[PDB]
């Protein structure tokens, strides 16, 4: 039920009947991640190395 | 117009907070085949690269939360074992996509054996208050003289929340996102307001608050696209007019600020601008009464005030009318 | 700068009311193997699935539309069967990134057994009119006294579009899009102004047209990059120059506020900031003339105006100076 | 043909010979997609169902 | 607050300039299986068809700049062959996800035969140079009266740095990047300062420097979180406090502005906005002295100053000072 | 090596010890791309024609 007033004396209007969702706090989680034909496996092994060198990078100093 | 006076935060404080504290503990501790196989593997890596490519664009700290990062059934998850309302509980459930959209990932550590990073979610502790938004436009002369005109434009425009007593007050609307009648906001984009700031709206001369405006001599035309329809501020030589998709122009504005509903109309044309008014169903009142702009002498009225209010625009009039009327005698 | 008098609109609503109208007539009508085979699965899947990546990382609503919502080829379907002109068809099949970008992807509905989603494409119904991009930059005295300095702004800077017998200024250049000499903007983010408002470049204190200025005492140096050149405005005691890229240093400005063209000019730095000019072709004409801000009195020149005019400065001036005139008798 | 002229006396520059391509209105058009080595088909039938369960979460209420 | 006071530049203008010499020197010349195979393919071709997403989807320029467009060790290549100092090399080297933010990919030409396209790499030319952050918040005065209160709020805040015998200063802190105690920044969003402006730290109302300051009678509540703490601006009847994450509300803040240091605080909430403080190790020095807004008196202070100063403040009292002193004889 | 300053009588705060990397020029290179189961080649040959026409596209007037 969204209903409206506009207020001719002062140019403006008032958009009624919403109903809140504030983000007031933070919840905190932790995620962690376990890290270590045949040719396929190879390629996705070397994909690997790269996502955890290209993880290494971003961790630098 | 009023988000300049917002405060300023740290918006990964929290997630960095608890970054840092499992780099202590990693210090504290350190003291003394078949096809099925190849399918599951490029899932689980795929996800990984995934992960690590939206980490490596965004410097390690990404907002929205995919569902790389966090999968729907890993956030269901969440949702079901933090301390909230089952009613908040619920709100989150059906708005997943929003929730990720207020979610961070911070990248923390990751040590050659363990890779780890922190998921900052959003637990909206004000859940089914009412939220109003208020709509205003500049409010200028009628006259027929080309310069010499008054303009006055409410800067108090905005989402408004009751929350706690108080009014959460967002002076930046485009902060709030809209779910049919659902307002999700951040209260770290607002201003936190008594309720007597709603005497604005029915009484602008009230005496209880100080009700905000600006004021200037540029009396340019526009419209404001409501959410039930479209006020019009037109003015000079503007041609202001609101339409119906099958019959064409239902509607000429005259000069001034005036309002059309949404009910019947489906553009609003200010100008060589077209607007598409919104379309969503509900009722509209107009309050006639005659505009305030009317009540003030051209002459003595402060038309540069970019942060005043009703109150010490009127108090600088009369500071202007002290100097004259002790000047004669 | 003056952004700020922009109207409000919804950009969705148009597809949004598109979007409810599916909704309806789903209630009205709810009344009484090879290996070839395998990859145009995954080829077709593929696109479902970043178009569901798309969608649920923008909350259902995305822009620039990807090729993954709308490839090419369904695209330039759309666009021939739109009612426009030729040249308009033809204007958007050469940029159809910039369509692309100018779009709106917005989800509607997903009956188990139909997905639906409704995509809102640009119509450019002004094609071919003149347009120009207003630069301006503070104009500050000359003076030897450290404090006390008069600076005068002109605030109307931008991009000015012919249309429909009126002009079609927009504030913020941002919001317009360069394409070797062809300019992409949204009328959204306009104002409709009189052809008389580019009297302001020939003849600032013209009375047809009130140009618009800001004051202030902060004489700041700065730079801005223009299509064909430079503009240094150069005060106390900044280094401004410009260098070309093989020779290096070919002009030191003085205090004031000068210009370069980009011709035989690679870089302009001015204080610790170097600005790259732009290379691209075409002639740049000097037009000599005292600068205005000098016609001014330091002492009774309103300092501190941030939304005024020529005539509206002037007209503080005079009652500045009539307090004055009509006291010592 | 594009040209630049700047004004000393009001610190200001025009370039011209530009030309328009304003978006005054909207098209809109309606797309729909119709819905219903062997193990490969299995995970991409899979990779489906997310789509589907996943758009289907984000038109909740 | 003074990001308005900052110059115009063109980003991609140095990389767009090369990119047309291409297209001269094209005119210039213009003048009389395996499986491991089929894995390969995939994977280079892969990588062009990102390339063609990315630069598809951002009208073909590009920011950051991906590995799809350059590689960890093609961009670690360019570093090492970039004439610049080691220290330059190694500062890229260990914030490559950096470097990449603040790079552009520039869409150049393609001729049937070659794909080119030009990246824009950023070269710092000022490191290891002091940097300090400058926070502020509204000053209002405690009184008592609930309209008629007195504001003053420094508008310098943002980030210094020293720099080639002047300062750089960022209005905008947003365009800085922190990294631990790294503060990286881009020229171009920033002023060039005397290195007198870190006077108005000291001493305010000193003369070599004009500090700068807005003016108003809008005494609201916010805090401004700091790099080491928080600082509470706290009016009217807002509940302000810092609470400890165990421990619960360890201090309440009157009426005034105030600060509490991040050591033992977590959270602090000004009205109905909670803030977490940021939880960085290092001491802080809290400063004890009357605020500058006691010493003047409310009847003839400007309470609509948007862009003055401490001087420029004060001179505009003595001007109202002598309208009344001159008066009564 | 951080500290902070707060000023009461300026409601201002003063964070130091921080260290500078300023953008102050660009370095610009020009990178070059060389253009020209067995089914599975098909499909990826395919794809390329779509990159090089899509990039076509973009480069056009």
């Amino acid at each position: 039920n969204i209903t409206e007033e506009f207020y001719q004396s002062t140019c403006s209007a008032v958009s009624k009947g919403y109903l809140s969702a504030l983000r007031t706090g933070w919840y905190t989680s932790v995620i962690t991640i376990e890290l270590s034909k045949v040719k396929l496996i190879k390629q996705e092994l070397d994909k690997y190395k790269n996502a955890v060198t290209e993880l290494q990078l971003l961790m630098q100093s | 117009f009023l988000g300049f006076l917002l405060g300023v935060g740290s918006a990964i404080a929290s997630g960095v907070a608890v970054c840092k504290v499992l780099h202590l503990e990693g210090e504290v501790n350190k003291i003394k085949s078949n096809i099925e196989t190849v399918i599951e593997f490029q899932q689980k890596n795929n996800r990984l690269l995934e992960i690590t490519r939206e980490f490596s664009v965004n410097a390690g700290v990404t907002t929205p939360v995919s569902t790389y990062m966090l999968t729907n059934s890993e956030l269901l998850s969440l949702i079901n074992d933090m301390p909230i309302t089952n009613d908040q509980k619920k709100l989150m459930s059906n708005n997943v996509q929003i929730v990720r959209q207020q979610s961070y990932s911070i990248m923390c550590i990751i040590k050659e054996e363990v890779l780890a990073y922190v998921v900052q979610l959003p637990l909206y502790g004000v859940i089914d208050t009412p939220c109003w938004k208020l709509h205003t436009s500049p409010l200028c002369t009628t006259n027929t003289k080309e310069g010499s005109n008054i303009c006055l434009t409410r800067t108090d425009r905005g989402w408004y929340c009751d929350n706690a007593g108080s009014v959460s007050f967002f002076p930046q609307a485009e902060t709030c996102k809209v779910q049919s009648n659902r307002v999700f906001c951040d209260t770290m984009n607002s201003l936190t307001l008594p309720s007597e700031v709603n005497l604005c709206n029915v009484d602008i001369f009230n005496p209880k608050y100080d009700c905000k405006i600006m004021t200037s001599k540029t009396d340019v035309s526009s419209s404001v696209i409501t959410s039930l329809g479209a006020i019009v501020s037109c003015y000079g030589k503007t041609k202001c007019t609101a339409s119906n998709k099958n019959r064409g122009i239902i509607k000429t504005f005259s000069n001034g600020c005036d309002y059309v509903s949404n009910k019947g109309v489906d553009t609003v044309s200010v100008g060589n601008t077209l607007y598409y008014v919104n379309k969503q169903e509900g009722k509209s009142l107009y309050v006639k009464g005659e505009p305030i702009i009317n009540f003030y002498d051209p002459l003595v009225f402060p038309s540069d005030e970019f942060d005043a209010s009703i109150s010490q625009v009127n108090e600088k009039i009369n500071q202007s009318l002290a100097f004259i009327r002790k000047s004669d005698e």
